[PDB]
């Protein structure tokens, strides 16, 4: 469970239990 | 670019402000400074249209100001007591009557909106009071029991089984214990006001008891009787996240005086009651 | 709304609901003193925001009996803020100006005021020979001259309304920059001048380049009279530049 | 005042002394009595601000009643101006009553530092807002005189909040029970 | 190559310094070593100018000089100490307006600039000492006041809910706590020095305190009463990352004696003031 | 030839024939604010050479005996013309300094003056517990402070020059911009100094920016002792920015 | 001398004597008088340096008198030497005092080890740097007698120190509070 | 979060938390 | 700071830490 993103500069978004409530503060906008 | 987006978090410059451009002296029949406020709008004017400014490049950025951010910050909202004094049996568990109404601070956030929608981080922290000297080996159990589950009545109950509901158990000296709830209402937000009631009649109860009901949350002390007797005080901390409110409101100016109410006390001389400090008169800063 | 205006010099902003237009004097609009007419060769000091902002004189109150009032530039701002400061440090200055006079009473009221900007208003003096009017006179300063109250002097200015101060008829004032502020039509008065002068600089201290005079032809009247009627005058210099620095000059 | 609706109003009169003093506050968003005010409210939750800010007043007088009246903004450094012809020289707005009730007035962010505590703080006080009578409060014979004058306050496109900390502007001094 | 980067830092080979060249005799009438230090710079001669030196390549590195290394290792700034010993209520909690002006160490090192931006990282060593035999379950919480918050004025005051400042909860028998802090300055770096006031009268007050609020910590033994008494002390040290300092300045060199302020005490006899040792007289090494 | 220079700054041009170079404070010349460093948002007052021209202060003398004397910036220039008066009619202030001592004697004489300017000087007080210096003793102005001549108060700054005043030793004062005015090389220093703060503008009246500290390290002499050796300071400003405008500042 | 700035400074004369000592100095970067200048200061937050010392040294005379010395660096293994023949058989500059104030000699970074220890120790020790009259101070008739020499520090090109230390050239013997 | 490099030698700066005050000491130059 | 390898057999030489005093034993010869 993973986002990873690149540019190099490699993003890794990492949700690491499978509930969504689980992931930390979410993203601004 | 989901990288470039990164570095405005790390940095926290997802969202700037504008900047401020140089204005010049005018003479015009357009006046921005008059308006009308039983419009029920705010006047949009700006620095550039009352003086002449400067342009000036603005690195404020409002993340911070965000309602992720607003309300997402742990705070305590139950103090739990177990406080063991001449009955084990009686004393060694206890249970509360969920609800994020018992503390001023997360309340008074919490009611700056109407509606609000969110997933909850609890976080623990149990402390055990040597009244007697030793500890010994301290085990606690909290459960979860949703309205309609049954509520232990002894500290053996069959209950504590927890067969189906969430129960977490914490051993003394290992790290404070946490856990994620998802959006828990039945609704599609939660009610921070409830302008109705459960019925018609003058019985019926008002406001959001009737829509905010969470359930109990059980707790006790998992080890048998010891010898020493000890005082285990659970606090328990909500942050949440994920959030989404709706409807702004004036901020609680009076002290809080029960829970899911906003009934308040008003003294002989009200000056007291709200944050408000008398002024001398109208000229004195 | 052609009514409204609002007139932004620096960090201050007027407004007016009832206007009657504005004037600029000779249609020439303020600017800066150009190479090819400046005649002192030292580089001029432009406080710009900080002297070309708007200052509001004392209030005079209007009524029934008044004759008028009149001040002098620069001389009425010797004292408000960096623009005082810098027309005494200097030799020579040069500017222009933004008028804005203001007077509302009710829809109830009447009375018409006559506001004009004189270049060179030379004062006379009246029945004392060749004895002009003296400086002291005609440097009263933010205060200015109220008509009919001075008791005389033999350097004492003329005070008769009528003839302008200056032997001319009052009837002819029209013909320079003016507007009227006719309580039934306005409440403010806004006049634009640009610097005139025979010279592309000059004295702010011995040299009143513009005459503000007010002079009521229309008498104050209404059925409230206890309602005190001010009239306020707030002036922002513009383009506003010095030369020739060095210590402060000090008057009197 | 405090506990009634006129807390909110300022009354305005005819005058028989020229340039008086209508009133006079700290600039400072989380100071009194901007500090039960919405963005005062909100200011009192963080430990800093910046950006510009809108006074608006609304003259609540009758149709027939003419004013003219003079808001001034003094930058810190100084004490607050003792008369109009001080306050007059700092950032300030003439407004004329007419048919639109409100006139707005900004205060612009002067100050040295980007930003300053929303605490009351020596080195961060932001200036103050007089209001004086630029002529005068008028009105035509069987007329009321006297009216009142309704106040208002936000943020300007550049305003922000930094530094998140409690409120001192709301306490529990007990249990909230059920 | 940001590999061949990595490696000058594994390596600590950053910053080289230059090589010694050969030089040979001379006869000019270019007199490198004649100079004018009234003109305010240092003669730049180096010894290839003033002696027949032979070629050396230089190995050492400037890396541990530079500014992140001089002030990048966490010192003590302050002792707070819990002493429970009559009154729990009263002793079990205190406060501390913050400062990096207590422990001379620290605070010399960063007055050797005039001005410092940099981020925190705080790391708290705390120690319960058993006074009458056991410490049964001690719990501390550290709560971040910024100027403006509710300051708690009893163990139970609501302010310790936390519900917006940052608190940090440590269990005794958990590792060392720690966290960072960003650049908490309204200005653009820290003062650390300030000839200024804030205001211009014969009482108002002189230097950094002026600039530098940082806000109160207060903490409290989490842990309700207990039998046995005990004797909390928790060290905070902090460490500069991330850092900047501009317009270096002479060394303290007499003894601090007050926070936020240079001044300084004398005796009777100064040559015990300073860190200059008496010589016998001019050419006794 | 490089032991002359000639400084022009506004109307005033001031020349040695005998300097010791210059020295640009941190290699940094004095520059007016950018918008990408600002915050104040009014458009500033920038006087130009009405205000960035040579003020000379109060000479003073220096003897076998002198100790030392030290100046604040802005504080000294706090009554000379224009830039004095910007100075307290605005809240903020910005600017850099040309810093010139001069010193002349004979090629029979000799002495040697260690001239430095150090930013954020902030004195102390000795044996005096946590007393501060008190505001009106590091606001000396144009007059500056005669080490070794004040009788002690309590809030009066350390007078100690070998320890800078504020606890540091005088030797290395030399980190800070500085020159040497060794009468057997030099009769003037000249050091020019960029705005350094914290923040981009500040309040010219409670925060003075840079100290100029004058200490003798050897001692003048001489055998001609009763002809007087003056010290004589002319500072200008160079881009001097204000903002904020209001009301004149009065202190005390 | 201590308290007073004439411990910066050292006075010269006319002689009597030939090659008389001025002054002498250990070369060590942390020894005293060298400890409280700002290289010897930052040199004590560390444990080791290295590279090439700068020893500068500005006449402060009238532009009438006239001098001739002798600066040497005396390697170790041996001791300060006594006289200035035994000195000039080292590391030496002959400075001429004339329209330039000041000469510097470089003290060549001359050692076994590619570094030495900061602290005082026997092992480490640099060396000497002692001054001599080359010829002598000279003045015409009607000049002070006297005249008084500066002398500076810092490091060259090569100039190295190592492993962070806490420094000895200051101390706390109790609370410094507020 | 890691700015992944090669060369193979790849390296790999990651920041755990979304903060740059929390990353640890900073690179030279 | 891995010095990935390949073969597949893909060898993960990380140092942890950036100072070379912290890596572990040495490779011989
Ligand atoms: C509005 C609104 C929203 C909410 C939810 C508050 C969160 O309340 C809880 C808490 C604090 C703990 C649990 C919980 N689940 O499992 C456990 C266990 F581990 F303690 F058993 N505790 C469940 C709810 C709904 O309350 N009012
Ligand atoms: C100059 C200058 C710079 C600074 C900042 C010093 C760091 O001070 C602190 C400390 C030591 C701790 C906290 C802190 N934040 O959260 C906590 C908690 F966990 F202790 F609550 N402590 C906040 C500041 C500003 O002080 N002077
Ligand atoms: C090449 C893969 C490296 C394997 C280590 C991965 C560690 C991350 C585990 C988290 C996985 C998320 C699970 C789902 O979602
Ligand atoms: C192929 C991916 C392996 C997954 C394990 C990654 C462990 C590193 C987690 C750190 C992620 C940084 C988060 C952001 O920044
Ligand atoms: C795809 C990448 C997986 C991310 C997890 C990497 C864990 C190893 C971290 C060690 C990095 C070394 C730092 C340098 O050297
Ligand atoms: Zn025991
Ligand atoms: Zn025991």
């Amino acid at each position: 469970g993973a986002q990873v993103s690149r540019q190099s500069l490699n993003y890794f978004n990492i949700n690491y239990f499978k509930d969504a409530a689980s992931s930390g503060a979410s993203r601004l906008d | 670019n989901p990288v470039e987006r990164y570095v405005d978090e790390v940095l926290n410059e997802v969202l700037v402000v504008p900047n401020i451009n140089q204005s010049h002296p005018t003479t015009s029949n357009a006046a921005p400074v008059l308006d009308a406020a039983e419009t029920g709008h705010t006047n949009k004017i700006q620095p550039e249209d009352t003086i002449e400014t400067r342009y000036v490049q603005s690195s404020q950025t409002l993340d911070e100001m965000s309602v992720e951010s607003f309300l997402g910050r742990s705070g305590c909202i139950h103090e739990s007591v177990l406080d063991i004094v001449d009955n084990y049996n009686d004393q060694s568990f206890t249970k509360w009557n969920i609800n994020l109404q018992e503390m001023a601070q997360i309340r008074r956030k919490f009611e700056m909106f109407t509606y609000a929608r969110f997933d909850s981080e609890i976080t623990m922290v149990p402390s055990v009071a040597a009244k007697d000297g030793h500890i010994g080996h301290i085990v606690m159990q909290y459960m979860y029991v949703p309205p309609g589950a049954p509520i232990p009545t002894t500290r053996d109950d069959y209950a504590w089984q927890s067969g189906t509901n969430a129960s977490v158990f914490w051993q003394h000296g290992q790290p404070f214990p946490r856990f994620s709830l998802p959006f828990l209402s039945i609704a599609s937000a939660y009610y921070m006001f409830y302008d109705g009631y459960d019925g018609d009649t003058y019985k019926s109860r008002y406001g959001t008891v009737v829509t905010n009901d969470m359930g109990t949350l059980c707790s006790r002390i998992v080890t048998s009787e010891q010898l020493h007797k000890v005082k285990v005080v659970t606090r328990i901390y909500h942050k949440a996240k994920h959030t989404k409110a709706w409807c702004p409101r004036p901020p609680r100016a009076v002290q809080y005086s029960h829970t899911h109410t906003t009934n308040y006390k008003l003294s002989s001389e009200v000056h007291n009651d709200v944050a408000i400090r008398p002024r001398t008169n109208l000229t004195t800063v | 709304s052609d009514r409204i205006i609002q007139i932004t010099r620096g960090d201050s902003t007027i407004t007016s609901q009832d206007v009657a237009n504005a004037v600029v004097g000779y249609g020439v609009w303020p600017h800066y003193l150009t190479p090819q007419d400046a005649t002192a060769i030292d580089k001029p000091t432009q406080p710009d925001t900080s002297s070309n902002r708007f200052y509001t004189l004392d209030s005079k109150m209007w009524n029934s009996t008044s004759k008028g009032w009149w001040w002098k530039l620069p001389d009425a701002l010797k004292d408000m803020g960096i623009f005082g400061e810098n027309m005494f440090y200097h030799f020579l200055g040069r500017s222009g100006y933004t008028v804005h006079v203001q007077c509302n009473a009710s829809k109830f009221h009447q009375g018409t005021l006559l506001v004009v900007m004189i270049p060179e208003h030379q004062l006379a003096t009246v029945n004392k020979g060749n004895v002009n009017a003296g400086y002291k006179y005609t440097h009263p300063g933010e205060a200015g001259r109220e008509v009919g109250t001075q008791v005389e002097n033999e350097k004492q200015p003329s005070d008769d309304n009528w003839l302008n101060f200056d032997g001319t008829l009052l009837g002819n004032l029209l013909i320079f920059p003016h507007q009227f502020i006719n309580l039934r039509s306005n409440n403010s008065a806004t006049l634009i001048v640009p610097y005139v002068n025979a010279v592309p600089m000059d004295s702010m201290v011995r040299h009143n380049n513009w005459s503000l005079v007010i002079i009521p032809v229309c008498q104050l009247q209404s059925n409230n009279i206890s309602n005190i009627v001010p009239i306020t005058v707030s002036i922002s210099p513009m383009c506003a530049e010095f030369s020739g620095a060095r210590a402060k000059t000090v008057v009197q | 005042n405090i506990g009634n609706v006129s807390m909110y109003t300022v009354t305005l009169s005819p005058q028989t002394k020229l340039a008086e003093e209508i009133f006079a506050i700290k600039v400072d968003i989380a100071s009194h009595p901007l500090a039960t005010t919405l963005i005062g409210e909100i200011a009192s939750y963080f430990t800093h601000w910046t950006g510009s800010l809108r006074f608006s007043f609304m003259f609540c007088g009758t149709a027939n009643t003419t004013l003219k009246v003079l808001l001034a903004y003094t930058p810190p450094g100084i004490g607050k101006p003792r008369s109009r012809k001080e306050a007059m020289l700092g950032t300030h707005v003439v407004w004329d009553v007419g048919l639109q009730s409100t006139v707005s007035l900004v205060v612009p962010w002067i100050s040295a530092s980007q930003y300053r505590f929303t605490t009351p703080d020596t080195y961060s006080s932001a200036g103050y807002i007089t209001c004086w009578y630029q002529t005068n409060f008028v009105v035509p014979p069987n007329t009321p005189n006297t009216a009142e004058m309704l106040c208002f306050v936000s943020g300007c496109k550049d305003f922000c909040l930094r530094m998140a900390r409690d409120t001192d502007l709301h306490k529990q001094t007990g249990p909230i029970t059920q």
